[PDB]
């Protein structure tokens, strides 16, 4: 029963790639790839969904 | 490859979907014959 309804409240700076989710509206594909010296932290795609404080 | 990461929305560039119909690097395909037929239709 994979409708687990889990949200991410996670910071608008601590994440990654920034620019990538700039738009209204629009849907927006973000990969996967972890920068291992990146201090912006790469997300969890399979939390449901996300707030960006 | 997909697992990883390789972005199959942006492999796909015309040309490299061209190579995948001619090549025959693998198991046969009765395909040889269905394009002798249409073009023996339309021509």
């Amino acid at each position: 029963r994979g409708k687990i309804c889990t949200i991410g409240i996670a910071p608008w700076g601590i994440v990654e790639n920034q620019e990538d989710l700039i738009g209204r509206d629009v849907v927006r594909p973000y990969q996967t790839m972890s920068n291992p010296m990146s201090k912006l932290t790469v997300l969890n795609s399979m939390h449901s969904h996300f707030i960006l404080a | 490859l997909i697992e990883n990461g390789v972005s199959m929305h942006r492999f796909l560039t015309i040309s490299r979907l061209e190579e995948l119909y001619n090549t025959r690097h693998g198991p046969s395909n009765t395909l040889y014959h269905l394009v002798r037929d249409v073009k023996k239709r339309e021509y």
